[PDB]
């Protein structure tokens, strides 16, 4: 019954940004249908080839060219290319080809069959110069049409079909590129893409784990690295199974009565089947496979991206020339700007959501052990009675109480399975100082001398022939740094290994304990231990400090961090795949503000836009960097432990330290995300109010707020009403002028 | 022109507070309120024997009351050694405590005709025109002679439930235990005291060898003639040795060059008065400049005072077997917190000056003119619900709550519903009905209404404010 969260998270992202781009487009296809009711020059129309040509034809003008698409032109007006009557070529070519061949025409003879010569209306240099000026001088027939540069062949059919379907029959670079007089809505487009990609993850789920029993091709060997026999075999044969379901829904959006209609309803059916049965299926996933999951899914998915639609397109061409054999294939500038920026907002939107799951894979890709750590650390802190540690304030009850509830715990039958003896250490300073004048201790901490960098013999001072034997076991380079309330203490110090067996232990502590090492000074001794659990695949470490400030009394704390200890050699974990991606976030984020910076020039400064895009980048830069060092610094620990397991104790605490570290950044992105996508909101046209009140509100409120806590942390602001009255008047204000 | 009288003025107002603020930082602890308030709780805690435990306030009653004279009453300052009597080696048994005692006679008045054999002790209230001297009892020492309150190097009483003058007798302690011991033992084996007294004082001054400082300990007891006995009990930080390093030499610099600014303020305005515009007062902005310079002036009185004491003071310690007399300088925690408060207020004042420069962060924060006073009707009609609801509850609990014992502090009773500290875990027995409706009447007319309307208040004066900012 065990969630897997990975495939939840995948989909659910995937829907979202399904039903924004929905909602972005249709309202962009409402627009172009409007419109659907300069790359050119505007030159002289003074044109009067029209002689002697009787008819009310139309005419039909083709702007050719590379990037370049303009629809037919009509004959509107009283005379509208009447009876022997001529005609004004100026229409809004949206697109045109620039300094090439751009020329293509044809007339349709609406009527009787006209009889003249229309050479050209030149259009020399207006504008962009989009042709040539020049002249064709082709006499007018019935179905006249004349190209070429600035009929039948086979030859230039398959290249003008190929350009002119090149952008429009590839589904996915195509929503962008809609050309006129199409009733493939641009709207479907979005609803296809997002079947794809549904029906994509619903193969590629059901192919992983759930079915194999032919060759044992999945099962002990989950190499989730890409082995070119194991992950990109399962994409692309994903993807070829899929086109016969897809063609066909696909050739029923286009072209016949009312069928479309429900296309729509059958597409999210099977889009809500494909997901159900990733969801249920996503239960038995381990977590190596759901990785190879996704890599094979994103494998997939760049398959009928970059070869199996231009073969698509080639065959599709083919088709539509070699058989049929058919020839046919003030507010206007506004209404460009808003298509532009349509078109911007819109890629951004597939930026923001893939970073969106980018950091939610990162943050809550293993959220299912959350819950696990709480339960140990709480088990942990409440057996060896927490509590109870914490009353004690003498320095000698701790002796009866690690004598015990400590040895028990450490030393049993089974005892909480250990993984490492504990250890005792200690730090004295060798600038002893004297007990405080009586009453309340002097919280500030004193007596800051020297450090223990000498070598001391059993009871204290007396070397012999040799050196210390206890020596000061001088501090590695990871440390520890526990941030002690007196000072903040290092790994240092003389330390003891609390023998190794239950009886041991005791005889240890007694003979030791006789001897008075640490009761003079005493300036910390610190107590800690490992507490892996298999159950659930956690380790703890445990640490129990206890502070002398002043000689007599003592200061006790502990701290328990649970942690998973995953190494960074483990092969391509989650976090090291979703860590090393954010690096590639944070580089193009970089590079996007810095091709800005020297195109503004300088004086970029006192701009939050200018500022918030650092913020930005250095904390994801810091989450990818963090992760990646809790990796090395847990491979290190595990490595280092395991060449001396019997007798070292390698203090994990680093690792738990790295582990917290990197969790608190990956929750601060994904909480600046939220942010954002709450900024996002405004966008609606009745909701805008809300927000840009806030943002004519927020500097007098903070200055006023200053002037009072200045004048003073007593609730004067929010103790009765005062922000209310503000915030009321401004959106009063600002709702009038809007209305 | 018309940026220096706002610029310079700021300056030397900030400069000021500034100074101020700098001899206020080494002039009373950080903890001195909570150590005030430490002292107040834990002054009537006095047990009564081995046999009974009846306190100060479980001994009213015959034996209860003979079980709490019969005991430490006069044991606590005085302690065994591990002669001296030290209790943490702080203050030691240098000097003794005093006890003051004010009474009255009766007889003063005449009795009812039908109650003439009735009615025979019947004395009329405390007052200055019912003073008396007869002392009662035999003559065998010199604890009954009769001496006034200017002579022995005293004051008044300045009493909660009586206001006596500075007639009566004088108690002192000894210097050791084994003769304060003896001496209480002889003195309660007979009576010691009559029903007539009106004003009771104990003042306690201890060294505190610890912390250079004079400690005093006063506890107030009156009994009027209408019943009843109001006891109470506080502490003063007195300073009268301040004079241990540089610190103080710091702070008298610090005070003279206070004076001397204020000094050269009140020359500057009378240089300004007699030669501009004088006998003015329809500004309703130079008040607080009028309080500025009154503040100044109670400053420098009290600082003068202080001085005056201290110097007064100086002639103590002559032997070493009498007590430091500092029932004379008994207002310098009173002083420091006011002090403290000026300072506060040159802050802010020299803040507001200040503020000028915010172009529009501060422009509608200064509403004063606007509201001149304009508020005060609220006030009003919301002290006197809040008297209502305090004597109402007064009225009907005070009995079975053991919180509305009394009116000042069922006013924090009620302070502390408001704020938030609900206890509701007595009104509901004390009263099923006419309890729970006090609470929820109160809440409504509380929470609703007046907190709501005080709200609308600032509210349209913010927007009339803004309105002529607009449109000017």
């Amino acid at each position: 019954a065990d969630v897997n969260y990975i495939v939840m998270l995948t989909c659910a992202v995937c829907l979202v940004t399904y039903m924004v781009m929905a909602a972005i487009l249709h309202k962009l296809d409402q627009l172009d249908a409007s419109r659907g009711r300069r790359f050119k020059y505007e030159i002289l129309v003074k044109t009067g080839w029209g002689r002697g040509s009787g008819t009310t034809a139309h005419v039909g003008i083709m702007l050719y060219g590379v990037d370049s698409r303009s629809g037919h032109r009509h004959l509107d007006g009283d005379r509208a290319f009447h009876r022997n009557s001529l005609d004004i070529f100026r229409i809004a070519t949206p697109h045109s080809l620039g300094s090439v061949w751009k020329i293509r025409v044809w007339h349709d003879n609406k009527g009787l069959s006209p009889a003249w010569f229309l050479q050209h209306v030149i259009v020399r240099d207006l504008q962009t110069a989009r042709s040539a000026f020049f002249l064709v001088n082709d006499w007018l027939s019935v179905e006249t049409e004349a190209n070429g540069g600035l009929l039948l062949r086979f030859r230039r059919l398959l290249v003008a079909e190929l350009q002119r379907g090149f952008f429009d029959k590839h589904i996915w670079l195509s929503i962008w590129d809609r050309p006129p007089r199409s009733r493939f809505t641009r709207i479907q487009r979005a609803t296809c893409c997002v079947l794809l990609i549904c029906l994509f993850l619903g193969a590629n789920a059901v192919w992983y784990g759930a079915v194999g029993d032919s060759a044992y091709s999945t099962g002990h060997v989950s190499r989730l690295s890409p082995l070119s026999v194991d992950t990109v075999a399962v994409g692309l044969v994903s993807s070829v199974v899929v086109y016969p379901v897809y063609l066909a829904i696909l050739f029923l959006f286009r072209m016949p009565a009312w069928c479309a209609s429900l296309a729509h309803g059958l597409s999210l059916l099977l889009v809500a089947v494909a997901v159900a049965v990733s969801g249920w299926v996503g239960a038995s996933f381990p977590p190596g496979v759901s990785v190879a999951w996704l890599l094979s899914s994103s494998a997939s998915f760049l398959a009928s991206f970059l070869g199996w639609e231009p073969l698509k397109v080639l065959l599709e061409a083919l088709y539509f020339s070699l058989v049929a054999k058919r020839l046919h294939p003030f507010l206007a500038k506004e209404e460009a700007r808003k298509v532009k920026r349509l078109h911007g907002m819109l890629r951004s939107l597939l930026v923001y959501m893939l970073f969106l799951l980018v950091t939610l894979l990162a943050s809550y890709g293993d959220a299912s052990c959350h819950g696990h750590a709480y339960r140990l650390q709480s088990a942990i802190k409440q057996e060896l009675h927490s509590r109870a540690f914490l009353a004690i304030t003498r320095s000698e009850e701790l002796w009866p109480w690690m004598a015990h509830v400590l040895l028990p715990y450490v030393h049993g039958n089974q005892s909480s399975p250990e993984l490492g003896p504990p250890r005792l250490r200690q730090v004295r300073l060798q600038e002893a100082l004297y007990p405080d004048p009586p009453g309340p201790r002097v919280h500030t901490c004193s007596a800051a001398g020297g450090f223990s960098t000498s070598d001391y013999d059993v009871g204290w001072e007396s070397p012999h022939n040799g050196s210390g034997t206890w020596a000061y076991s001088a501090p590695d380079l990871l440390g520890a740094w526990s941030w002690g309330s007196c000072a903040v203490y290092d790994s240092g110090g003389y330390v003891q290994e609390l023998g190794l067996s239950l009886e041991e232990s005791r005889d240890r502590l007694r003979f030791l304990q006789l001897h008075n090492w640490l009761d003079n000074r005493s300036r910390a001794v610190f107590l800690e231990l490992t507490r892996y659990s298999p159950a659930v695949g956690l380790h703890a470490a445990v640490t129990l400090r206890l502070e002398f400030p002043a000689a007599g009394r003592a200061l006790a704390a502990l701290s328990v961090r649970p942690f998973a200890l995953r190494r960074l050699s483990a092969g391509l974990s989650l976090p090291l795949l979703t860590s090393v991606c954010l690096l590639l976030f944070a580089v193009h984020f970089a590079v996007a503000e810095a091709r800005t910076w020297h195109r503004e020039g300088r004086w970029r400064v006192l701009r939050l836009g200018a500022w918030a895009r650092w913020l930005l980048v250095a904390l994801t830069a810091a989450t990818a960097l963090v992760r990646l060092a809790q990796l090395g610094a847990a491979d290190r620990q595990w490595t280092r432990f395991v060449r001396g397991r019997p007798r070292r104790f390698t203090s994990f605490d680093q690792v738990a330290q790295l582990s917290s570290a990197a969790r608190g950044l990956a929750a601060s992105l994904l909480f600046l995300l939220l942010v954002k996508a709450a900024q996002q909101l405004r966008f609606v046209r009745q909701w805008s109010v809300f927000g840009k009140t806030l943002c004519r509100a927020l500097p007098e409120l903070l200055g006023v707020t200053l002037g009072l806590v200045v004048l003073g942390a007593l609730r004067l602001w929010g103790a009765l009403r005062l922000g209310a009255v503000i915030l009321r008047w401004r959106y009063h204000a600002l709702r009038g002028e809007l209305y | 022109k018309y940026l220096k009288s706002v610029l310079r003025e700021l300056v030397t107002y900030l400069l000021f507070l500034i100074v101020l603020c700098i001899l206020t930082y080494g002039m009373m602890s950080s903890n001195v309120y909570y150590y005030t308030r430490m002292m107040s709780q834990l002054f009537l805690d006095t047990p009564v024997s081995k046999t009974e435990k009846t306190n100060f306030k479980t001994l009213s009653s015959m034996e209860d009351f003979w079980k709490f004279t019969e005991g430490s009453l006069l044991d606590g300052l005085y302690w065994k050694m591990q002669n001296r009597s030290f209790i943490f080696y702080e203050n030691l048994l240098l000097g003794v405590p005093r006890i003051r005692q004010l009474r009255v006679r009766n007889g003063s008045c005449s009795i009812p005709q039908d109650l003439r054999d009735e009615i025979k002790e019947c004395y009329d209230v405390y007052s200055v025109s019912s003073e008396d001297r007869a002392p009662f009892g035999p003559r065998n020492g010199t604890a009954w002679i009769y001496t006034s309150e200017k002579d022995l190097n005293g004051s008044s009483h300045w009493g909660i439930i009586a206001t006596y003058s500075g007639a009566g007798y004088y108690l002192d302690l000894s210097r050791t235990r084994e003769e304060t011991a003896a001496q209480v033992a002889s003195l309660k084996k007979n009576v010691w005291l009559d029903r007539g007294t009106r004003a009771t004082f104990i003042d306690f001054s201890v060294y505190n060898a610890n912390i250079n400082l004079f400690c005093v300990v006063r506890l107030l007891v009156e009994f009027p003639a209408t019943g009843g006995v109001i006891p109470s009990w506080q502490f003063q930080p007195l300073k009268l040795i301040r004079y241990v390093t540089t610190f103080d030499f710091f702070l008298a610099a610090c005070e003279i060059i206070f004076c001397f600014f204020i000094f050269y303020y009140v020359v500057e305005e009378i240089l300004e008065i007699r030669i501009h515009k004088l006998h003015y007062f329809r500004s309703f902005w130079n008040c607080l400049d009028v309080v500025i310079v009154v503040l100044s002036v109670v400053a420098i009185g009290i600082n003068i005072y202080r001085t005056s004491n201290v110097e007064v003071l100086l002639q103590f310690l002559e032997d070493q077997n009498t007590f430091p007399n500092f029932e004379h300088l008994a207002y310098w925690q009173i002083q420091f917190n006011n002090i403290a408060a000026v300072t506060v207020f040159f802050v802010w004042i020299k803040l507001f000056k200040f503020i000028n420069f915010n172009r529009t962060m501060s422009q509608l924060s200064t509403t004063m003119s606007r509201c001149a006073k304009d508020l005060f009707g609220f006030a009003i009609m919301f002290f006197i619900i809040f008297l209502a609801y305090a004597q109402l509850a007064y009225l009907v609990f005070g009995t079975q709550v053991d919180d509305f014992s009394t009116f000042q502090e069922c006013i924090f009773t009620q302070f502390r519903i408001i704020l938030g500290d609900i206890n509701f875990a007595e009104i509901e027995e004390a009263n099923r009905v006419l309890g729970p409706i006090y609470f929820t009447t109160f809440v409504f007319f509380m929470f609703f209404i007046l907190l709501n309307m005080f709200a609308a208040i600032i509210a349209d004066t913010y927007s009339e404010v803004k309105s002529d900012l607009a449109q000017q």
